[PDB]
């Protein structure tokens, strides 16, 4: 299951 | 269908703990909520769980079984104010639909160390076409049933509370306009302690 | 018997040829079980291994609408990092992105990752404690602020303790009769000549899984290893994997060789003659 | 925070409208949302970013659109008797990053009606505290009673020698309809005010009952012998009898 | 920015029996950038039914790739790959030696 959060650098 | 909130209508009296369930569906959920929702209001966000186990921070704690895939959170000191309806969100990711439950309804009954039953009547500057008897100090057990008579007015109970003195109390009103009014009549459909204290 | 979960992401930058690449693979192992390629067709997150293919509706939902998002961060992420280091338009730059975990023998969690790289190095990493991140320059410090901010180290140790590991071990069960097998490297040595003076000696350990190997030269406990051969432990197409090992000596002084084959599918350390 | 208005609005089938909603934190997934008793909350439109909409579980009524990320405006074009709900705008970060916590805006209140006449406003009446309470447990509560309004569009307070208490307060949570029965019916809401005898009895303390009202704008059209609904303040005050 | 040169192997999946139906690979490796032009070769003519692996990297960073293509060996019909990568002055080939 992929992680639910990215957030840009 | 996705997310039930275990009961609607529910109950608890002072000082005591208030246990709310929550079940998903969607195995993939990572991100669950409890809101609390007061009459008119908007839900005001009052917990969040990020991993599965207890968050015991405030008055309320919360857990989490994703094994279950249940949510839970039990209210330690129950007090009136904390009466409102709970909603618990569930969702999968930043993209994900936040996922509620139809709400479960909660309800901090007030102890009253001493019942004073009774039912008054007051009247006002007469350019209003109506009397009302102010049934009042009820049990925290008793409930007013709905009105027979339609002509004939009905008030579900509220608590009312009394910061300098300590002393809270339950209390309903009945209203209506006809020639034919009594406060016996008033509150002949439901458990009205004995002890009626009916002065005219 | 450790196990671990992997997701790695690419994004390719095309100067004036459009959207960037986006490539995104996932691992459990050193076995693949999805995919996703803003090139491919279906534009949804795509199983490869048989047993991620019985998971309903629900998860391939979910998943596809997740990498659409690590997509869109990427897509904007090429923007930013050109900015910060105030590169041309003109040029192309990759960005890569790994995350997951490892759990024991009691498959219990053991470690957390998140590096996250620019043009073939590092560009910032989450430390082992899951609460601090490692920039590697001036730009990349940005960067880290600005994920201090937003509470990344904190959502994601939730997901890399917690949910990794949780999934890992549904997969795991899942595709029991293939994630945990372990075979055994089927060892044998050839022998090939330069001259009248020096032969080549090469250790085989084929179709073996994990990849983890470690194949050895050795002379009666000495080291032949400085001056020998190593091949990038190759895959097979099949899910297992190949790997050779060789050295010169004058035809004769080929007896005395050890070759030193250490697989996990073998209760004791294989040894070696001809 | 989410901030959204009007508070309250009351409609004709057929008018056009427009709820507005704003965040201030930097958010990108805003939301709009209409609960109604049997349903709780049902997602009407959402948006993830600036020029991003997209249908919900109910998008039939409503348009929407997004060109700043710190507005999202919901339109109802012609409005219908079934549009009658509360509305509550969200908001949620999405991309940017924080707190994967999604905030509510304060809401508003709308009922739509096929004549645009039932928007009658209150008819408030405090009752003073009964001779048998006020020599029994030495308290004074005074019942107001605000009648015959429609929509249930009301906001009510007391008001003791120019302040407002909520230390005795306790009106009731959610008004009642005069006639369970009525398509346009109308209603009625009740409250109490508790007080200790020697503060009822004190002859120079007034209390007021006030109960705010919200309907027709100035500017509505009208001509029945009756003035407009508009936005009223309807009261009802008493004195004390050290009787 | 960094730049790796591919590593090229070309094996075979199984004992190179001629006769047997068997899979050529081409693994390119420890490349960097991402771009690379990768193809199979029977006589000097590329091969057309060739599959690959979704682009995946190592703990450096570096690029790793499978070629193959299911075929049935001969003595006597020479198979290369071909790979081509900024790196590279100019397209490297190499042949398979069913040694390796």
């Amino acid at each position: 299951l992929l992680f639910g959060y990215p957030v840009a650098v | 269908k996705e997310v039930e909130q275990n009961s609607g209508p529910l109950s608890v009296p002072e000082g005591a703990i208030a246990s709310l369930n929550c079940t998903y569906s969607d195995r993939g959920s990572q991100s669950f909520f409890w809101y609390r929702q007061y009459s008119g209001k908007s839900p005001e966000l009052i917990m969040s769980i990020y991993s599965n186990g207890d968050k015991e921070d405030g008055r309320f704690t919360a857990q989490l079984n994703k094994a279950s895939q249940y949510v839970s959170l039990l209210i330690r000191d129950s007090q009136p104010s904390d009466s409102a309806t709970y909603l618990c969100a569930v969702t999968t990711d930043s993209w994900g639909k936040l996922q509620f439950g139809a709400g479960t309804q909660v309800v901090v009954t007030p102890d009253i160390q001493n019942p004073d039953p009774a039912v008054y009547q007051l009247r006002d500057s007469k350019s209003s076409d109506k009397s009302v008897c102010l049934f009042t100090d009820f049990d925290s057990q008793t409930n007013v049933s709905q009105s027979k008579d339609s002509d004939v007015y009905i008030t579900d109970k509220t608590v009312l509370d009394m910061r300098s003195m300590d002393f809270k109390s339950n209390s309903a009103v009945a209203w209506s306009n006809k020639s034919d009014f009594a406060c016996a009549n008033a509150f002949n459909n439901s458990i009205i302690p004995e002890d009626t204290f009916f002065p005219s | 018997g450790s196990h671990s979960m992997r997701y790695f992401f690419t994004s390719v930058s095309r100067p004036g040829r459009g959207e960037p690449r986006f490539i995104a693979v996932g691992y459990v192992d050193d076995t693949q079980f999805v995919r996703f390629d803003s090139d491919a067709a279906s534009q949804r997150m795509e199983p490869r291994a048989p047993w991620i293919e019985q998971e309903g509706p629900e998860y391939w939902d979910g998943e596809t609408r997740k990498v659409k998002a690590h997509s869109q961060t990427h897509r904007v992420d090429l923007g930013t990092l050109r900015g910060y280091y105030n590169q041309s338009e003109a040029g192309s730059h990759t960005v890569q992105r790994m995350y997951g975990c490892d759990v024991g023998s009691d498959w219990r969690f053991l470690r957390g990752y998140h590096q996250y790289a620019y043009d073939g190095k590092d560009y910032i990493a989450l430390k082992e404690d899951l609460r601090s991140w490692t920039a590697a320059d001036m730009a990349a410090q940005t960067t880290k602020h600005k994920w201090e901010a937003a509470h990344v180290a904190e959502q994601l140790r939730a997901y890399l303790e917690g949910t990794c590991v949780e999934w890992l071990r549904r997969y795991l069960e899942n595709g029991k009769e293939t994630l945990q097998r372990t075979d055994a490297p089927k060892t044998h040595m050839t022998h090939h000549a330069v001259s009248d003076h020096e032969a080549t000696l090469r250790c085989w350990a084929l179709s073996f899984y994990p990849a983890e190997i470690t194949l050895t030269w050795q002379a009666d406990g000495e080291d032949q290893t400085q001056d020998t051969e190593l091949v990038e432990t190759r895959p097979a197409g099949d899910g297992t994997f190949q790997k050779w090992a060789a050295v010169v000596v004058p035809s004769g002084q080929e007896q005395r060789y050890t070759c030193h084959v250490q697989h996990e599918g073998l209760p004791k350390p294989l040894t070696l003659r001809w | 925070g989410v901030t959204q208005t009007p508070k309250f609005q009351v409609l004709k089938t057929g008018q056009s409208m427009t709820l507005q909603c704003a965040q201030d934190m930097n958010h990108e997934y805003m939301s709009w949302y209409r609960q109604d008793p049997g349903m709780g909350l049902r997602l009407i439109h959402y948006s993830v970013g600036a020029g991003i909409t997209d249908q919900g579980e109910v998008p039939n009524g409503y348009n929407v659109s997004r060109s700043t990320t710190e507005d999202f405006p919901l339109r109802l074009l012609s409005a219908a008797p079934s549009q009658t709900s509360v509305y509550f705008c969200a908001s949620r970060p999405g991309l940017a990053g924080g707190r994967p916590e999604q905030y509510f805006g304060p809401g508003t209140r709308l009922t739509v009606t096929e004549d645009l006449k039932n928007v009658f406003p209150p008819e408030v009446a405090v009752f003073e505290p009964s001779e048998a309470e006020i020599s029994h447990t030495q308290k004074a509560t005074l019942v107001c009673l605000a009648t015959g309004f429609y929509p249930d569009h009301v906001e009510l307070s007391w008001w003791v020698n120019g302040k407002e208490v909520h230390s005795g307060v306790s009106t009731d949570p959610q008004p009642l309809k005069e006639q369970p029965a009525l398509n346009d019916s109308r209603y009625a809401l009740s409250s109490r005010l508790r007080v200790s005898a020697t503060f009822w009895q004190n002859p120079r303390n007034h209390f007021r009952c006030q109960v705010q009202f919200y309907g027709l704008s100035e500017n509505d059209e009208w001509a029945q012998d009756r003035a407009k609904p508009v936005t009223q303040i309807v009261s009802a005050e008493a004195w004390g009898r050290a009787d | 920015m960094i730049q790796r040169t591919p590593k090229i192997q070309v094996y075979s999946r199984h004992p190179a029996e001629n006769g047997k139906s068997n899979f050529l690979n081409c693994y390119v490796s420890g490349f960097h950038p991402s771009d690379i032009e990768v193809d199979l070769l029977k006589n000097g003519e590329r091969i057309e039914k060739v599959e690959h692996s979704d682009l995946s990297f190592s703990k450096d960073w570096s690029f790793y790739l499978l070629y193959y293509t299911e075929f049935t060996p001969t003595e006597k019909d020479e198979y290369a790959c071909r790979v081509n990568h900024v790196t590279l002055s100019q397209p490297k080939i190499v042949k398979w030696d069913r040694d390796m």
